[PDB]
């Protein structure tokens, strides 16, 4: 299910730029340093829309990594390829699935979904 | 790049013709084939006072 | 790929202009004509280029107004398709060798008194070429001039002749006319003193609080016009009943006529118009059409003389068209010539009349009898195509000459640049069939000036935009009671007619090759690119066999709504091709649906076909021409539909001909509003909130605009009659791009201005037309400026509403939220880049705008900055530090084409401006005042003045 | 800086329409052959300006202030405002070539 | 990396032309073309001849103001090259043997005014027909405004007496 979101968000996240009709100056929609001096407006619901699916793509994708994190771990011990492994191994980071390390998983874990629950509504 | 720094200017300039005659259009003075000067913006208030032919 | 930017060379003069300033655009006052007339105009030169037409005050028929064709002239003048070269068989040629040819051709008609040469030209009012053809004709006494064009005014010199027995001009002074009746006379339509005419009758018709008076218009037309618009009583009567309709008027007052079998509501209207008049004695005028036959023309003179009329409101002038005469006669004549093989040279000096002639005369197949046939048309014409030694034609910007406007004022015809492709005038081709070639065209025009005005006067002709010498003398003729009574006056009959009816866009299709009036909505009817047989819904339903029932569309104020869903159901028939049998010739033309046209009666525009226009128009429309009859050129007898199926594809701009029951148009009564002129806005309200007033309250602060300048404008519905003119005028000034045919269907028209007409009231087959303009509104709390996210859509300092183009992304969000729709998207490159000519016709002062950005109405913004620069820089200059801009200082490009003057623009803080002393009256309203916009252009409700024996 | 710091020629000889219009006026040929019709005549440098003023062709210099068409400058208002060319173009009076001083941002203006 | 609106296909004041001939979309004056509301009825206002020879008059009386746009317009177009207090020593004499003339000898005291505005207006002298010739004063017609002229020959007027 979160693999099908990060793909419908990057699905969708293409027609904000593509029906501009001025696509390559999108990111006049993002607070950034300028040569002018011109800010986005904020009161309009599209400001608000940019915050909100850069926001939403981003936590959804580091929610993601953190829940593959154990299952790269179990990936790179039956890789049996060496070249195989130290793909996913630095993908694990060295997990080490051990405890010390399952309560700060549980704990951010259960403050990323209280966080995200919020996020997407 | 820099700015860049011009050389500066040769010696002759027009700077001493134009204090010269400005003045000389000052300061009254007498002339060498005449009589007497008569600074400038005050030989304009006669000008305006004998005027000129019109029409 | 680096350097932000190219290198951008420059290139300066190598001599400067004497007087002027670089930067800085200058005006200079020529004249236009449209069908002969002139028509006094400043036009604009940036740097020696003119780009801007505007009115010139002081000339009359052009009192700071003008027409749609004197905007268009612009582009008329910088199309790509103009001709660049002599032609002798279609080889390009040289002028010399022309000259040569002409000489020897000449010398040849010396040995005969000129017998086999003939001329051909349109409406000639200039003095110096009347004078220098009188001069070929002493010289050669056995020639003939022949003067013809499509729309002319025979019928006018037909009448005058029939009445006093000599040629006589008939001036309107519409200023002292407190009721005026119109037999077919679009007198509200560009033409002879159509500015003039329309501002006297609207600063008669603007209303006030201290206002006491009100002018009424009676009209009878067959097909709905701009004139129909404004008129207080409209009658949808037969084109051929209108000559016994004026007999019958005659014989009402006790004057001689003919009476005549009518319906029970032209009685009744005989009944009121008779009756206003009689009551209205020298405070009235009857108008005859130009398209009425002479009959018509002299019972009218006749009706103004016994009522006291004439020395009042109709005056007599001597002719100002130098040579008054029927000119289809004189056509008629030059191809009964031409096919007995008698001319062997014949000059046409413009009007294509391949094109424009007849379908009887076969101009065409009698033109090669002639061995040497030339001509100048400015364009390669299908004419010029089918002749030898196609001479090009300098346009009216570029050249030297001089023309008479109506009522005679002979203004100078200044040029503004050298012609681009060259090309001479009319007067050096007469010159050098006087053996005086390479004649320059100053030197002509300005030899028959002297002499007679002298130099001082020459020098002061060319600073002003008129002659003071030359005016029309008022003269008395005698009225011939026994000719006028002793006139047959046809009778209806013969079934389904045809009216030709010049398009209100082009003309008599010499504008066909212009985007800019090929592109503009047609008034009523709303169409663009094409051509159509305008018809009643009744007629449609009835002739072509169509599955509805058109009395569905009569009813009360109950059922409005269900009767203007079924005008929406019955309006999927246009396009319809129709075979229309006249005499001896099938059109094919497709159908539209013009709900105010008179039974029985098709409406066919003319100016469409052409085959050898420009690129744009070279194929659009049905050519009515060929089906025009010599002996009828404006009305038809019978005809055969004929309904083919196999529908075409019809393009309009509005789509929806009916207002659903909502407070978009206000209309009132002046016996009511002489009481209280607040009471249109009291009504409706109650109907809505069941109190007075509307008790709107918002939750944002807005801005104050207190001690500030603050732009406003203000819109008067009782003067606008849908010129179309402000249109253009936009379109002008701001750099419009123009798309085609296929991006119009998608609704895809960039126009910050558009006139809206919404047929409106009982029966739906008789309406009364509601013409409105809209721009962008200027909203204090704009809601177009609260969801673009790149801020390109803000607020000013003087509460105008800035759209920048090089911040929009295109979101296209600043469209869905703006109510009234005003907004216009380049979805694609829309704006020219590769042809030169429409690069040179931009305006510098306005951004031309690329694919992707939003365009919308901008209060004319160039002309606002330049204002407030020049109000500040007198301010330093005196060192006041004051800053204080004048009144009239600033002029929109739409309030100085609107001839009637209903557009108004100033500031609203200073209580003193026209615009402040207009919104303040009991009248004035703003759009959807229910969304809480404040809008700072406003409308002023149109107040009717209607009869008591009519409306009771 | 040979014609302003040397010969002294004013600004206003050349760019005469600086305080009345948006356009400060570029010299025509007339300008410069009204000296260089007498002054140093019939040299290569000034080939190209006698190339000219003779036949209808223009010098096509390259602009060094440069604009994108849709920011609408105003010489006129900011001279007559108390805004000197110093504080915009620089010391053109000491330039042998000119160069663009600094940019023309929109914040510089702001 | 943009390049939308920075080049407009419309042409700017300057902006050399291809479609015309010598490469400049900016157009010299039609010759017998004048703009709105300005007339030329008045000689002196435009020429120094009032029946082709001089006057020694001066078509309007002279002002304060007058006399100080005239030393304005003197300062910026006259001084240079020709002498900044009228005697006709300037940088420009030094390289190039213009030697201008000098309005304080007795030739042109007791020239006229209206010799002054047509020297202005033409120059000295065109080139002769036979035995070469050569244009020195070169005139200044297209850069003075007629009002400007008198206005200089003022000044040069009041010139002439602040030496005397
Ligand atoms: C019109 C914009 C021009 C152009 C294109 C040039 N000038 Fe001048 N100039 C003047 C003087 C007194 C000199 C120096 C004389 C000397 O060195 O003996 C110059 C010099 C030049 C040069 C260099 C010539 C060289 O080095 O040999 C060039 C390329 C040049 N100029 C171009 C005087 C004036 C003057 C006031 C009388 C005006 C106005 C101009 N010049 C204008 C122009
Ligand atoms: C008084 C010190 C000034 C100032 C402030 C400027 N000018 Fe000149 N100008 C002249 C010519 C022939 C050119 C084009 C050639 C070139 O640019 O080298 C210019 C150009 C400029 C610019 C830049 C133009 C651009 O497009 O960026 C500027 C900023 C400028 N000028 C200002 C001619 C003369 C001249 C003799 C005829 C005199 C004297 C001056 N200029 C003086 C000044
Ligand atoms: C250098 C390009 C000059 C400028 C700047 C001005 N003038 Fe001049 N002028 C110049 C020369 C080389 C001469 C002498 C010509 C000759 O053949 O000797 C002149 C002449 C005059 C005269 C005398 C006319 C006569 O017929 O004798 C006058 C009155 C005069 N110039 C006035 C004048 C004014 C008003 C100027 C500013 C517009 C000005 N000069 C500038 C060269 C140059
Ligand atoms: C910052 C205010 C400002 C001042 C004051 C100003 N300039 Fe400009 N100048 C500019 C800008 C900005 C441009 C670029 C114009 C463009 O790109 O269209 C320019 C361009 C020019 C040009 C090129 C021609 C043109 O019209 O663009 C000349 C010449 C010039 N300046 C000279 C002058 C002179 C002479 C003065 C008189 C003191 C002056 N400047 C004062 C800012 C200024
Ligand atoms: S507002 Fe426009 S359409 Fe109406 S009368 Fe004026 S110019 Fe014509
Ligand atoms: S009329 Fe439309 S575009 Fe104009 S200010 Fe109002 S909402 Fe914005
Ligand atoms: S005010 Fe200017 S921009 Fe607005 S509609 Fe009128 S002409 Fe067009
Ligand atoms: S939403 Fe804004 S980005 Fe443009 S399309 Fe409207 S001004």
């Amino acid at each position: 299910a979160e693999a099908m979101t990060l793909f419908a968000v990057a699905c969708a996240g293409l027609y904000p730029i593509l029906h501009l009709g001025r696509p390559w100056l999108f990111y006049w929609l993002i607070p950034y340093p300028n040569t002018h001096g011109m800010w986005p407006q904020f009161r309009s619901a599209l400001a608000w829309d940019v915050f909100a699916i850069s926001t939403y793509a981003t936590v959804s994708l580091v929610f993601w990594l953190v829940g593959l994190i154990p299952d790269f771990a179990t990936l790179r011990d039956r890789a049996k390829n060496i070249w195989v492994k130290r793909l996913y191994g630095i993908a694990a980071l060295g997990w080490r699935g051990s405890a010390r390390h399952w309560h700060r998983y549980e704990m951010a874990s259960i403050l990323l979904a209280g966080l995200s629950t919020p996020l997407v509504v | 790049p820099f700015t860049p720094q011009p050389a500066p200017v040769t010696g002759n300039t027009y700077r001493t013709y134009v204090n010269d005659a400005r003045t000389l259009l000052n300061s009254y003075g007498y002339t060498m084939e005449g009589k007497v000067h008569i600074p400038i913006d005050r030989a304009m208030d006669l000008i305006v006072e004998r005027g000129l032919p019109v029409r | 790929a680096c350097t932000y930017q190219p290198r951008q060379y420059i290139a300066p003069f190598d001599r400067q202009p004497e007087g002027r300033v670089p930067g800085i655009p200058q005006y200079f006052a020529s004249t236009l004509t449209l069908g002969g007339y002139g028509t006094g105009v400043l036009v604009r030169s940036n740097e020696g280029r003119p780009t801007k037409v505007e009115g010139n005050p002081r000339h009359p028929a052009s009192l700071g107004g003008t027409d749609l064709f004197a905007q268009a002239e612009i582009l008329t003048m910088y199309d790509p398709d103009r001709s660049t070269t002599v032609l002798r068989q279609g080889v390009p040629s040289t002028w010399a060798e022309f000259t040569t040819t002409l000489g020897n051709a000449l010398t040849a008609a010396r040995a005969t008194q000129g017998a086999g040469v003939r001329l051909l030209t349109t409406t000639i009012t200039s003095p110096s070429l009347a004078a220098q053809i009188e001069q070929f004709l002493q010289a050669y006494p056995q020639a003939r001039w022949y003067q013809y064009e499509p729309i002319n005014r025979d019928n006018v010199v037909a009448g005058a002749r029939l009445a006093f027995g000599r040629d006589v001009t008939t001036r309107y002074d519409l200023s002292a006319a407190q009721v005026v009746v119109s037999l077919d006379a679009d007198f509200l339509a560009p033409g002879p003193g159509f500015v003039a005419y329309a501002r006297a009758f609207a600063e008669r018709r603007k209303v006030r609080k201290d206002s006491t008076t009100m002018n009424r218009l009676y009209v009878v037309e067959a097909s709905p016009s701009t004139t129909g618009t404004a008129a207080d009583h409209r009658l949808p009567l037969r084109a051929d009943a209108i000559a016994a309709f004026t007999g019958a008027l005659a014989n009402e007052l006790g004057v001689g006529g003919a009476p005549a079998t009518l319906s029970p509501k032209a009685e009744e209207f005989l009944r009121a118009i008779a009756r206003d008049l009689e009551e209205h004695r020298g405070q009235s005028v009857v108008i005859a059409g130009d398209q009425q036959p002479p009959i018509v023309h002299a019972l009218a003179h006749l009706i103004n003389a016994e009522l006291g009329n004439v020395g009042q409101t109709v005056f007599y002038h001597e002719p100002v068209e130098a040579r008054p005469t029927n000119q289809t006669e004189e056509l008629v004549a030059l191809v009964s010539e031409m096919a007995a093989g008698r001319v062997e040279t014949l000059i046409m000096i413009g009007g294509n009349p391949v094109y424009n002639a007849p379908g009887d005369l076969r101009f065409a197949d009698r033109m090669a009898s002639v061995p040497l046939t030339i001509h100048l048309s400015q364009f390669v014409d299908e004419t010029s195509a089918r002749a030898t030694w196609h001479i090009p034609q300098a346009h009216p910007l570029e050249s030297w000459g001089d023309a008479r406007a109506f009522d005679g004022t002979a203004s100078i015809v200044q040029p503004l640049i050298e012609p681009l492709y060259g090309g001479k005038t009319a007067n050096e081709l007469l010159a050098a069939m006087l053996g005086q070639p390479e004649a320059e065209s100053y030197d002509l025009v300005r030899s028959f000036w002297l002499e007679q005005i002298g130099e001082t006067g020459w020098q002061v002709a060319l600073a002003n935009g008129v002659i003071a010498e030359t005016v029309a003398p008022v003269i008395e003729p005698t009225l011939n009671e026994g000719a006028i009574r002793a006139t047959p006056i046809p009778q209806p009959g013969d079934g389904v007619e045809i009216v030709f009816r010049p398009d209100p866009s082009l003309f008599d299709g010499f504008y066909a090759n212009n985007g800019w009036l090929q592109e503009l909505p047609r008034p009523l009817t709303k169409l663009v690119w094409d051509n159509a047989a305008l018809m009643s819904p009744r007629t449609a339903i009835k002739l072509l066999g169509l599955p509805f029932n058109a009395d569905r569309l009569i009813g009360t104020e109950a059922d409005d709504r269900e009767r203007q869903q079924y005008l929406e159901q019955l309006s999927k028939v246009n396009g319809t091709i129709a075979r229309i049998e006249y005499r001896g010739g099938i059109i094919e033309i497709p159908i539209w649906l013009l709900p105010g046209h008179a039974e029985d009666s098709i409406t066919l525009n003319l100016g469409y076909g052409r085959t050898h226009a420009g690129r744009v128009g070279n194929n659009v429309g049905i050519d009515v021409y060929p089906i025009r009859t010599s002996d009828s050129p404006w009305f038809g007898a019978g005809a055969r539909v004929t309904n083919t199926g196999r529908t075409y594809l019809l393009v309009s701009t509005q789509d929806h001909w009916t207002l659903e029951g909502r407070d978009i148009y206000r209309v009132g009564e002046f016996k009511k509003f002489k009481e209280d002129p607040k009471y249109i806005a009291k009504e409706v309200y109650q109907e809505e909130y069941g109190r007075e007033t509307p008790n709107y309250q918002s939750l944002q602060p807005g801005d104050d605009y207190t001690g500030r300048n603050a732009w406003g404008m203000t819109i008067n519905l009782n003067a606008c009659i849908g010129c179309n003119a402000c249109v253009v005028a936009c379109q002008a000034e701001n750099n419009i791009a123009v798309v085609g045919k296929d991006q119009v269907s998608r609704g895809r028209e960039m126009h910050w201005i558009r006139i809206d007409r919404y047929f409106a009231g009982e029966d739906l087959d008789n309406p009364s037309i509601y013409m409105m303009p809209v721009n962008c509104m200027q909203c204090e709390k704009a809601p177009c400026e609260v969801v673009c996210p790149v801020a390109a859509t803000v607020h000013d300092y003087e509460g105008l509403n800035n759209m920048v183009y090089n911040r929009c992304v295109g979101t296209k969000y600043c469209s869905n939220n703006c109510p009234y729709k005003v907004r216009r998207f380049n979805f694609l490159q829309y704006s020219d880049t590769t042809t030169e000519t429409f690069k040179l016709a931009f305006n510098p002062d306005v951004t031309v705008r690329i694919r992707g950005v939003m365009e919308k109405c901008t209060y004319c913004v160039q002309r606002i900055s330049g204002a407030r620069i020049a109000a500040k820089r007198a301010a330093v200059q005196a060192g006041q530090s004051s800053y204080v801009i004048s009144d009239g200082a600033i002029q929109t490009a739409c309030e100085q084409a609107c001839p009637t003057g209903a557009i108004v623009f100033g500031d609203i803080n200073d209580s003193n401006s026209r615009v402040a002393k207009w919104k303040a009256e009991g009248h004035n309203y703003g759009l959807l005042g229910f969304l809480n916009t404040v809008p700072r252009t406003t409308y002023l409700a149109r107040v009717r003045n209607p009869s008591e024996e009519l409306e009771k | 800086q040979l014609h302003v710091n040397v010969v002294g020629i004013d600004c206003r000889y050349c760019h005469t329409s600086v305080d009345q219009s948006y356009f400060a006026n570029i010299p025509a040929t007339e300008t410069c052959m009204t000296c260089h019709s007498q002054i140093k005549t019939y040299s290569p440098l000034l080939e190209k300006v006698r190339e000219s003023y003779a036949t209808g062709k223009p010098i096509e210099w390259v602009k060094v202030y440069d604009l994108p068409n849709f920011v609408y400058f105003n010489h006129s208002i900011h001279v007559n405002k108390g805004i000197g060319c110093s504080t915009c173009h620089g010391q053109v009076n000491n330039m042998p070539v000119v160069w663009q001083q600094q940019a023309l941002y929109m914040g510089w203006c702001l | 990396c943009h390049q939308d609106m920075y080049d407009q296909q419309k042409y700017t004041t300057y902006e050399p032309s291809s479609f015309f001939a010598d490469g400049r979309s900016s157009r010299p004056n039609v010759p017998g073309t004048t703009p709105f509301e300005v007339v030329k009825t008045d000689e002196f206002l435009y020429t120094g001849l009032i029946d082709g020879q001089e006057v020694d008059a001066m078509p309007f009386p002279v002002t304060k103001d007058l006399l100080l746009r005239g030393q304005l317009k003197y300062n910026i177009y006259c001084a240079v090259c020709h002498g900044e207090a009228g005697y006709g020593a300037s940088m420009v004499a030094e390289r190039g043997g213009i030697v201008p003339a000098n309005f304080h000898q007795q030739r042109l005291r007791e020239a006229p005014l209206s010799h002054f505005f047509v020297v202005i207006t033409n120059g000295v002298y065109r080139g002769d027909p036979e035995n070469g010739g050569y244009q020195s004063m070169y005139g200044y017609a297209s850069r003075i405004t007629p009002e400007d002229r008198w206005a200089i020959a003022a000044y040069i007027r009041a010139l002439q007496l602040s030496q005397n």
